[PDB]
């Protein structure tokens, strides 16, 4: 009996191979394709944002969100000390330079673009919800969960920011 | 060339419920000017003006077009 | 007379889950999960 | 917060009032002289006029007017062609950035749709194009914009496209600001609805047609149904 | 099926021809008594619900205007 | 609270279609033991209730206020027996239990 | 009127045989009248 | 004949109460809604292209030059709303009269439901629009909620790192191939129903007066038919975009977003529901058990009486039901503000004590009234 | 349990003879294939598209960027071979073994064949290569033959002076939505 | 038989932990059979 | 194949086209991520989206 037993459970090993692989195939091939993944190219120009300013690329896109800052912008966002900020995060320490502040372009609350300067805090703001984003990107008011995703951004030159 | 539209927005203001409104609306704009520090803008005020005149146009300004 | 009843099938469920337990980790390929 | 355009008594707001037809006609030459320069009516084709404000041959004319040159040549890499009935109508700017770069950097939105795509169109459409009034205390636009109170905002990109006698209507209709926003809004509505009045007509039929129907098959299911609503039961234990 | 679906007894059921019988006799003759004494029946339990929806509508509606509207102390 | 009683009967309504309580109780398995156990008059007047009211029902109309039932007159004629289907229900449970 | 039932509804096919005609000129009719109804309705506002 | 068997039994003779009401009509006019979103839907799929390249314009063609092309893909877009409006009147019917305790029926329902609600999701997204695209990403990143599992899922759908065209053309092959889940669901929903049979609005047993389906209760939905065909053509043909939204009719851009964004009204509830928890993943959760406390609702009935004909304290709880159920879909609608955001979180609050505590208690007192309990 | 009671009378519990050989199976292969194609062709229409600059650029988006997409579609193409293969075998199991007296089954089963022979032409229209556009125009040319009303029923398939675009997108249509058919 | 073929359960558990397994095994082997041709 | 990719590279690439393949395709098959990248970088494209560039 035990033999008999035994044949089954090897064939169905077996079968649990087979079946193993072909699932892979079809969610894999549901999931990103080459072209997809082909897409982490991207180059930006510093000198085109000029202080102040929310700039879109949309890449991998996600509608990128390079943008500049004001002076206000540029030194008062470390005046949030951290429990006036909502989020953990550090203003600084989302931008390489504070002017120069790059981030996804997508408000955490479900998904949405950012409106820049407009909202309660000023700096960002999700329209779909009311989540204000200070300039650093960072959620400060509203039902957003988290900051701003910030990119990894590379800062070859004053003029010229490439992400990737 | 008289644009009905001009006629009707004269008759639409002379209408005294808008002519109270645009009262209103001019206290504020002298008020805000007045006002030294402020941000206050009257286009609130402004919008509730013509609201009602633009209501009131709608009622005689399509006639009045050809 | 119901908790002998449970008591008989508390070690086996449990074998039944482990069973389904080890092949969901292998079918999800999980490493962080075993 | 913004304004709410009022509702105006457009013409073809009735329910089986179809769209003037005449007025269109005004509207598009508005569109031609005026909205052209910036806006692009991408969906709408020359052909599509004739049937609705202009023959066919009437049509082939305006075609014409304009001229359109496709790339693909024998050898070169594009030839010109005086618009033909098919040609679209020809968008400005090709590129957004073309738009964007001369207007501020602010897209004209293709009007073929935006009656349909803006709430409340029709009255928006005109409101905005009527609604360039004085900027209040307080307000601070940035260069190179305007105040009008409907607008998202309150500033638009877009100058006041509109000054009395800015065209001179064919058919003479006395050309004053309102007189071209009516017709443009009209035009504009067409264009985002070809088929207004053709529906209304079909939607005439179907309401006379529903309302011989409904009361005979009401009738045929009374008929049906009296039958056990007349029914009588008794209760005759022995 | 029928036949089998349950047992009665001494039930007599009479019945009239369709064709022997008017359409929509007293119609409006006892149908609108009828109806109305339907929604008499009804009114009560359905519809205060539909009021006070009404109610907190419009109030939802003013307060938020009044929310809208510019405090008086503001920016002055 | 007999007042609020009669008052709930009649909102119920069950009264207006010539319909005791009994007679609208779902079938669950005990209530329908319960029906089987029935002396055949009562099932057989049961049922010409119910078939009445299904009728009535039929034409969204109700019963001449005179023929409504009354408070008072309601019996339950199953209730005695219903008590008995769950006793017996519960019995055999317990002994389950055991 | 009996002639009716006795000619074009007793017999099944006729019955069917009178809905085929009188659906084949229906249109006619509905189409023509709506249309004109219609026109009237919208009587100047179209591209004539 | 085999055929004729299943077809005379199930459609002709099918032993039906008698004293059925409108209310019954309204599952057949949904079988009748499916085919005809199917059939238009046919006829949208001969001319549209799920390219991300030419899916607006694929769209505008089907409105502009496709012959009768307006009239199919407005009938379409308002068969998916005469859809859910026969839809909720059917639950609403099935919740009143006590046909819950048909649980199978029930279940098999609720799938149906789920399965619905994900092809007019995905169909909305199908045309491109600007409302289109950023109504994808937002509910699409509320997958995004689950820890460990969502994000990748959510790429996954997304097929990349947000919506693109390979969302598009995945969509389009989802929201095609569903409503044929859907029949083959519908026809189970018809077997497991067949086994017990239709119940009546005095909820009794309806075995002593039943009547056959062929001629009595064929007409009344050919009825049922005609008017829900009256109701949907003059949503067509005369009030064509009353229930779309206009800025659908502008191009998706991933650069800008629509200002005001909501769902279409048959989401709404939900939305509130979503919008109203403070946590995200409560908020998902919330909203799903918005659709699942149904099928949570054959285990809840603690009356001795099936339907709600008799049972006037639980009819107030029901209309008050339906009442916070509307007010939940105008709260959807309003922005986040005071104090739709109150109401929001009370409606939700109201509608699941309501449905989880207050009607089995009410029950209970409607058993103790009776000298029942 | 009424669904289960169907599942049994027509897969456990039924009585089948003892005696039937390996010829028997095919029809249940078939049930496969059919199963087979479908899923295979639901992954097929999750990057496929059906305009004719871009489909054969999506087909080849689909065999060279998207993971083992050069499997699903050569499944694909290979499975319907395989299903008419099936066919062939089962029709031919029909005709020798005297099984067409079960008239309305085999009558049932030659309105199938028909569905899948138009099936498989449709399909092998989509992928839009020369081969696909001119057996296309070749076959709508057939109708043409018609007596009277040819003409008219072939510019109504192409949906136009010649096969195009217009033929490709529903096409697609009918290729996507027959196999449902099939199945019932 | 005594171990994994006794009881459904436990004819359960060698499948799932076999196949397991079986998988890396399977592959490896190729590897080396798929490099051995090539 | 590395050496059949040099040929159209240097002769047959100037009058035929393959399109289906990308520089992409080749990482992995012939050349290393960097080879290819060299052999990308050495043949320019248009992209054309400039405020007028086009
Ligand atoms: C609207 C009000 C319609 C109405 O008349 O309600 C009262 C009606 C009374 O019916 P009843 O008490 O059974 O007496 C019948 C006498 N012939 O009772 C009924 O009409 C019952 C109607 C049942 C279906 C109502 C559906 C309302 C909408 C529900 C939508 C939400 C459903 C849940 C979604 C989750
Ligand atoms: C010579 C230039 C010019 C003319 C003439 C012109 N426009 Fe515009 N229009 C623009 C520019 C630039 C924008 C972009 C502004 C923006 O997006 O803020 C614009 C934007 C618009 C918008 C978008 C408003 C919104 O809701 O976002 C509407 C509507 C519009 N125009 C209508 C018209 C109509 C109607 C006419 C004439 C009947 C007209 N325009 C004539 C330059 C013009
Ligand atoms: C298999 C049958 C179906 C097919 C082939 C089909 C096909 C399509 C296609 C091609 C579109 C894009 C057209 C467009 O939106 O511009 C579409 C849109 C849509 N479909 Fe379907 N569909 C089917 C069934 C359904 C069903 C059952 C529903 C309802 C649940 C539904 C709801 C929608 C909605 C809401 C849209 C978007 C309407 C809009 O543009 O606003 N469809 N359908
Ligand atoms: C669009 C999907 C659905 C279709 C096509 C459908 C169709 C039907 C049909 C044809 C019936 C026969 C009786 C009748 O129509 O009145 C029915 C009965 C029923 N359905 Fe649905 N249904 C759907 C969804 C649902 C859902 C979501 C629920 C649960 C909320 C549900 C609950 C029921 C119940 C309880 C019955 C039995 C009611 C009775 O006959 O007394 N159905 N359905
Ligand atoms: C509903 C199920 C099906 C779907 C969704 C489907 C979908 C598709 C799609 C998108 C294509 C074009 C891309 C490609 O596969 O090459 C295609 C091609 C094809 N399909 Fe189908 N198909 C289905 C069923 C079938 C069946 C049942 C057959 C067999 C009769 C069939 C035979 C073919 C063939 C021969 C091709 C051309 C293959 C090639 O490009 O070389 N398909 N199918
Ligand atoms: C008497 O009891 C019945 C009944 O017997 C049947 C079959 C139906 C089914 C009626 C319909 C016409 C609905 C159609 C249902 C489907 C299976 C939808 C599937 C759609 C297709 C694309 C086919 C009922 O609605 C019904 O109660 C009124
Ligand atoms: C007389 O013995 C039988 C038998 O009774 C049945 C039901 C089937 C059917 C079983 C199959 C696995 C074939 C496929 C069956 C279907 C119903 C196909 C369903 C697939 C769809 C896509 C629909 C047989 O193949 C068979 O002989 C071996």
């Amino acid at each position: 009996k035990g033999f008999s037993y035994l044949v089954t459970a090897t064939t169905t090993v077996g079968v649990a191979y087979a079946a193993k692989n072909v699932v892979s195939q079809f969610v894999s091939s549901m999931s990103a394709s080459a072209d997809v993944l082909a897409m982490s190219k991207i180059e930006i120009k510093l000198s085109d944002i000029p202080e102040g300013k929310n700039m879109a690329f949309k890449w991998r896109g996600k509608p990128l969100f390079v943008r500049h800052r004001t002076k206000k912008e540029i030194d008062q966002e470390a005046a949030v000390e951290v429990s006036q900020l909502r989020d953990p995060q550090h203003d600084l320490d989302r931008v390489k330079k504070p002017e120069w502040v790059i981030l996804i372009g997508v408000c955490t609350h479900l998904g949405c673009v950012p409106i820049a300067n407009a909202g309660d805090f000023g700096g960002y703001y999700c329209p779909c919800h009311g989540s204000h984003y200070d300039a650093s990107g960072r959620i400060r008011k509203g039902p957003a969960p988290l900051n701003l995703e910030v990119p990894a951004y590379e800062f070859t030159s004053d003029d010229v920011v490439v992400v990737g | 060339l008289v644009d009905p539209l001009t006629t009707v927005r004269e008759h639409c203001e002379q209408l005294e419920k808008c002519v109270k409104a645009r009262e209103r609306l001019e206290l504020c704009d002298n008020r805000v000017s007045s006002r030294s520090q402020t941000e206050e803008d009257c286009t609130e005020e402004l919008f509730d003006f013509l609201h009602a005149r633009d209501h009131c146009v709608a009622h005689k300004l399509f006639k009045n077009l050809k | 007379r119901y908790r002998e009843l449970a008591r008989n099938w508390i070690p086996t469920a449990g074998m039944w889950g482990t069973v389904g337990a080890v092949g969901l980790v292998w079918a999800t390929d999980w490493r962080l999960i075993l | 917060l913004e304004l709410h355009p009022p509702s105006y008594p457009w013409s073809h707001r009735g329910l089986l009032s179809s769209l003037d037809h005449t007025s269109i006609r005004r509207g598009f030459q508005v569109y031609k002289q005026v909205c052209s320069s910036c806006h692009s009516m991408d969906y709408v084709a020359y052909r599509h006029l004739v049937g609705v404000c202009y023959t066919e041959e009437e049509a082939k004319a305006l075609a014409e007017e304009v001229e359109v040159q496709d790339g693909p040549n024998d050898d070169g890499e594009m030839f010109m062609r005086p618009g033909k009935l098919s040609d679209y109508f020809p968008k400005p700017y090709p590129n957004p950035e073309a738009a964007r770069a001369a207007n501020n950097g602010a897209l004209p939105p293709d009007l073929s749709y935006i009656v349909r795509a803006r709430h409340g169109g029709e009255d928006y459409v005109f409101s905005l194009l009527t609604g360039y009034c004085e900027p209040p205390t307080g307000v601070s636009l940035r260069e190179g914009l305007y105040f009008n109170p409907y607008f998202p905002g309150q500033a638009i990109g877009m100058a006041p496209p509109i000054y009395t006698e800015v065209l001179e209507y064919d058919d003479g209709t006395p050309a004053t600001m309102s007189q071209v926003a009516k017709d443009v809004a009209t035009f504009l509505r067409w264009a985002s609805e070809p088929e207004h009045d053709h529906r209304k007509r079909m939607g005439l039929k179907m309401l006379l047609m529903m309302g011989l129907l409904l009361p005979l098959t009401y009738a045929m299911k009374r008929h049906k149904w009296s039958v056990l609503k007349s029914r009588k039961l008794a209760y005759r234990p022995p | 099926e029928f036949g089998n679906l349950a047992r009665i007894r001494h039930v007599i059921s009479y019945s009239l021809s369709p064709f022997e019988q008017r359409a929509f006799p007293s119609y409006f003759s006892k149908g609108i008594p009828n109806v109305l004494r339907r929604t008499r029946e009804r009114i009560l339990r359905v519809a205060p619900p539909f009021v006070v929806v009404y109610l907190i509508y419009t109030w939802g509606n003013q307060e938020f205007e009044q929310s809208k509207r510019k405090n008086p102390a503001m920016y002055e | 609270l007999d007042g609020f009683r009669k008052w709930y009967y009649n909102a119920a309504g069950f009264n207006k279609l010539g319909l005791m309580r009994d007679d609208t109780l779902h079938e669950t398995e005990d209530v329908k033991e319960a029906i089987r156990r029935l002396p055949e008059d009562l099932y057989n007047d049961r049922m010409f209730r119910i078939k009445r009211a299904l009728d009535l029902t039929m034409r969204h109309q109700i019963l001449p206020k005179d023929q409504w039932t009354k408070y008072e007159e309601d019996k339950f004629y199953l209730e005695p027996y219903l008590k008995e289907v769950i006793r017996e229900r519960k019995e055999r449970e317990e002994w389950a239990k055991k | 009127p009996s002639r009716l039932y006795s000619l074009l509804f007793r017999r099944t096919s006729t019955f069917a045989l009178t809905i085929a005609v009188g659906a084949l000129f229906f249109e006619r009719a509905f189409d023509q009248g709506a249309d004109a109804i219609y026109e009237h309705i919208n009587e100047g506002k179209l591209w004539k | 004949h085999p055929l004729f068997k299943i077809i005379n039994h199930s459609f002709i003779d099918l032993p039906a109460p008698s004293n059925i009401s409108s209310w019954w009509n309204f599952g057949s006019l949904l079988g009748v809604c499916l085919m005809v979103q199917i059939i238009t839907g046919l006829f949208l799929a001969m001319h549209y292209t799920s390219d991300t390249m030419t899916a607006f314009s694929s769209v505008t063609h089907i409105c502009r030059d496709v012959n009768y092309g307006w009239l199919i893909r407005y009938m379409h877009a308002n068969g998916a709303s005469m859809f859910f409006i026969c839809l909720f009147l059917h639950v609403g019917r099935g919740l009143y009269y006590g046909s819950y305790t048909f649980m199978e029926t029930w279940n098999i329902g609720v799938l149906l439901l789920f399965a619905v609600m994900a092809t007019a999701f995905m169909g909305y997204v199908l045309p491109w629009g600007q409302m289109s695209f950023w109504g994808a990403t937002v509910i699409t990143n509320l997958l995004s909620a689950i820890p460990y599992i969502g994000t990748t899922l959510v790429e996954w759908i997304w097929g990349g790192f947000s919506v693109d065209k390979a969302t598009l053309t995945r969509f389009f092959a989802f929201h095609f191939i569903l409503p044929f889940i859907i029949a083959a669901l519908a026809i189970v929903h018809l077997l497991f129903l067949h086994e017990t049979g239709s119940n009546n609005p005095t909820g009794l047993n309806s075995d002593a007066d039943k009547i056959p389906f062929h001629p009595y209760y064929t007409i009344k939905d050919i009825l049922g038919i005609l008017i829900m065909f009256l109701i949907l053509m003059t949503l067509v043909l005369f009030f064509p975009d009353m229930l779309g939204d206009p800025d659908n009719y502008m191009p998706a851009n991933p650069l800008n977003t629509p200002p005001h964004i909501k769902p279409e009204w048959y989401f709404l509830f939900a939305y509130a529901i979503l919008r109203s928890i403070p946590n995200k993943l409560g908020g998902v959760l919330a909203l799903i058990l918005s659709i699942l406390i149904l099928a949570l609702m054959p285990f809840l009935h603690t009356s001795k009486q099936r339907s709600l004909m008799f049972r006037p304290i639980t009819q107030i709880l029901y209309w008050i039901l339906v009442a916070n159920l509307l007010i939940l879909t105008w709260i959807g609608g309003q922005p986040v503000e005071h104090p739709f955001i109150i109401i929001g979180q009370l409606a939700s609050i109201s509608y699941f004590s309501i449905i989880l505590i207050l009607m089995p208690i009410s029950g209970i007192i409607e058993d103790k009234m009776l000298k029942l309990y």
